[PDB]
């Protein structure tokens, strides 16, 4: 019985209670999603004897498991064909890794766990560091990282995140921890094709890894998505403070949970709290396009909604910036100031991004700024499901099947709630867990049935 | 500011075409766009002179004069962008589809749905990259639940019945119905003959479409000539004669 609250004068379980008169209690509890199933399959199918209603008397100081194996059973079951025999043990069990699975990243994102690059030299201790161009004044990128498959130089060559606009605001997010050796080795052995079990010894960062294979699959993976799952809160909640400093937009994440909890980080991930803060950033982005809209100059008295500000971005941002497109790549360092109408827009702005002296750094500015814009139509796309769904879970839901690519969830809570995850929007191409041996075979195992093959095939990697 | 001056140092603009273009724009977005069938007619002249030279600067101050010729947006600077894209069809590079794409959907009209998706059509030509991408963008893009009927049943016609699949799950999720029956038929001509794709898309077309027996005969005929002699199709024409 996993009780709210006691009887009070108006005869509701408590939540300050009431005017405690008298000495009884009646008080409603709800222990688990199949609390009321095993009862019902004695009265039922077997018809046999109560037993929630055949009630002495009440003691302080499962069944969701039997249907989670039931219903995993009972379907396809299809597998990730490189972890049902490395769960079966049936196959060299040093084959579920990355060496053992063909399709490792030809060159991946190792951006995050490395801020400089003599850093990552050292970190590269048993490979031929192949950076390709010799300016150290030059060379801190998030550097893209090929390890071959002679045939073991760490290909290094630098990488220009490019630009968002004229603000240093958004000065995209580096990591700032530099994770052990074995600790990016367990990064990458975790974003390329495989299963990874890190041994975390105590003070190590085992969250610290999992934050940095948050930030590398957000990297190397923009679409697919990424099931953070945990023995208890603790995970989710430190991970999450972790992760607010890195390169994510809460339009990409989201959380489950087992019912009541109460928020253990800075920021909100929850369902009503996050359909509120991004119904904020939609007016957000509603005034921001409309600002433009202003700074483009047209008539209008009245203001439009996301379907309209998305398509009236393809229609008068698009075509302004096609006609910028048609006289730049056509284009000198005036017209890279000049031909762009932007000047009304970042005229609410740093001064201008155009800087007049270097085609190319004017040129970087001027699209960097188009594509600021293209992003504020592109979170009103994002803000079309928060204009589309009715309710505040379900906005949570739609917002977290479409969009949010990080959802954080519990060990039972999921194994209780993954017939709906797995209905609306269930996306395992990507696992990220933590608390390892906190959790059992069975807690391991039930999160293995979260949804159905694919053409004969699971949706793992 | 008489459109008569200026449609006269247009054509009489000589030399280089450039200057000729570039003043005409400026003048021309200057003052009002009533001399919008000079400008026409001028575009279509100019190509006429010109359209043996080098694609870049020509074709380049046309399409500014285009857009130029757009005050705001208009019925006929997206017909000039049409221009452009069927005179550039005959491409040989594709930027060519995505910058005339740009500027006639630079509005929201029935204009130039037909000419990106028989362009999306003429993409799936050997690269099916931009036809089932274009699909998929084009099934979450701007609404008409026609436009993802016209999607499953263009991926119909090329060899992804995936992207068949993909644009009639869009549809049934939200003639069209009887496309999806169409496209279903046609993934179902007798090639993948295990006996499984044609069977489950008549359980699927005879599923969101209704047909008082006919089609389920059909499948009948076709699921007992392609059953079994076991329990299998004893069962399989048992249940047949009861439904």
């Amino acid at each position: 019985c996993e009780i709210q609250g006691m009887l009070d004068d108006k005869g509701r379980v408590i939540e300050p209670r009431p005017n405690l008169r008298g000495e009884s209690r009646t008080f409603r509890v709800f222990l688990d999603p199949n609390q009321y199933q095993q009862d019902m399959t004695n009265t039922i199918q077997n018809g046999a004897e109560d037993v929630y209603e055949t009630f002495n008397i009440i003691m302080r100081r499962f069944k969701a498991v039997l249907e989670t194996i039931r219903n995993l059973m009972n379907t396809d079951c299809v597998v990730p064909d490189w972890l049902h025999d490395i769960i079966l043990g049936y196959g060299d069990p040093s084959s579920a890794h990355y060496s053992k699975m063909p399709n490792q990243i030809a060159t991946l994102d190792f951006n995050d766990t490395f801020l400089s690059i003599e850093h990552l030299k050292a970190s590269f201790p048993g490979h031929n560091v192949k950076v390709t161009v010799e300016d150290p004044a030059l060379q801190i990128p998030p550097f893209r990282i090929t390890f071959p498959v002679e045939a073991k130089t760490l290909i290094v060559e630098p990488h220009v995140i490019p630009n968002r606009g004229p603000y240093p605001y958004n000065q995209p997010k580096r990591n700032t921890i530099q994770f052990t050796h074995t600790q990016i080795e367990a990064i990458r052995a975790g974003m390329q094709p495989g299963l990874t079990m890190v041994v975390g010894p105590p003070g190590t960062g085992k969250t610290d890894v999992a934050v940095q294979i948050i930030s590398n699959i957000y990297h190397n993976f923009p679409e697919q998505r990424t099931l953070i799952v945990t023995h208890s809160n603790q995970a989710l909640n430190q991970l999450f403070e972790k992760i607010m400093a890195l390169d994510i937009d809460e339009r990409h994440l989201l959380r489950l949970g087992h019912g009541e909890e109460e928020l253990e980080t800075e920021k909100d991930f929850s369902r009503y709290g996050r359909v509120n803060y991004v119904l904020a950033r939609r007016i957000e982005l509603l005034e921001e396009v409309k600002r433009l809209q202003k700074s483009l100059g047209v008539p209008g008295d009245a203001s439009y909604t996301c379907e309209t500000a998305g398509y009236f971005f393809l229609y008068q941002v698009m075509s302004r910036w096609e006609e910028y497109i048609s006289k730049v790549k056509n284009p000198d360092v005036t017209e890279v100031s000049t031909f762009f109408p932007f000047h009304e827009y970042f005229a609410n702005a740093p001064q201008p991004i155009f800087k007049g002296r270097s085609y190319e750094e004017d040129m970087e500015i001027a699209e960097g700024c188009f594509r600021h814009i293209k992003k504020i139509f592109t979170q009103l796309e994002e803000f079309r499901a928060s204009e589309l769904l009715r309710s505040g879970l379900d906005r949570s839901k739609y917002l977290l099947v479409k969009e949010a690519k990080i959802i954080a969830m519990t060990c039972t809570h999921a194994a209780l709630k993954r017939h709906d995850l797995v209905k609306l929007g269930f996306k395992y191409d990507n696992i990220l867990m933590e608390e390892a041996a906190q959790i059992l075979e069975i807690e391991t195992f039930i999160p293995l049935l979260l949804q159905n093959p694919q053409d004969g095939f699971s949706r793992l990697k | 500011f008489s459109v008569k001056c200026w449609l006269r140092y247009i054509e009489f603009k000589q030399g280089a075409p450039k200057p000729r273009l570039n003043q005409l724009y400026e003048r021309a977005l200057k003052l009002l766009p009533c001399s919008y069938k000079l400008w026409y007619r001028y575009l279509k002249a100019r190509r006429a002179q010109v359209k043996h030279r080098c694609v870049t600067d020509p074709a380049y101050e046309d399409v500014n004069n285009c857009h130029e010729r757009a005050f705001v947006f208009m019925h006929k600077m997206p017909r000039l962008w049409l221009d452009y894209c069927q005179f550039l069809m005959d491409q040989g590079r594709v930027t060519h589809t995505r910058r005339t794409f740009d500027r006639a959907l630079r509005a929201l009209p029935i204009t130039q749905h037909s000419r990106i998706w028989p362009l999306y059509l003429r993409f799936l030509r050997s690269h099916p990259l931009p036809e089932t991408a274009v699909r998929g963008y084009r099934r979450f893009l701007k609404l008409s639940p026609e436009s993802a009927e016209e999607y499953i049943e263009y991926l119909k016609s090329s060899d992804r019945l995936d992207e068949a699949a993909q644009r009639l799950a869009t549809v049934v999720n939200d003639n069209y119905q009887l496309w999806h029956e169409l496209c279903d038929l046609i993934s179902q001509n007798p090639d993948k003959v295990q006996s499984l794709n044609v069977d489950a898309i008549i359980r699927g077309g005879l599923t969101r479409f209704t047909d008082q027996l006919g089609k389920l005969w059909c499948s009948l005929a076709d699921y007992y000539i392609r059953s079994g002699h076991f329990e299998k199709a004893r069962d399989v024409y048992e249940e047949a004669i009861r439904t």
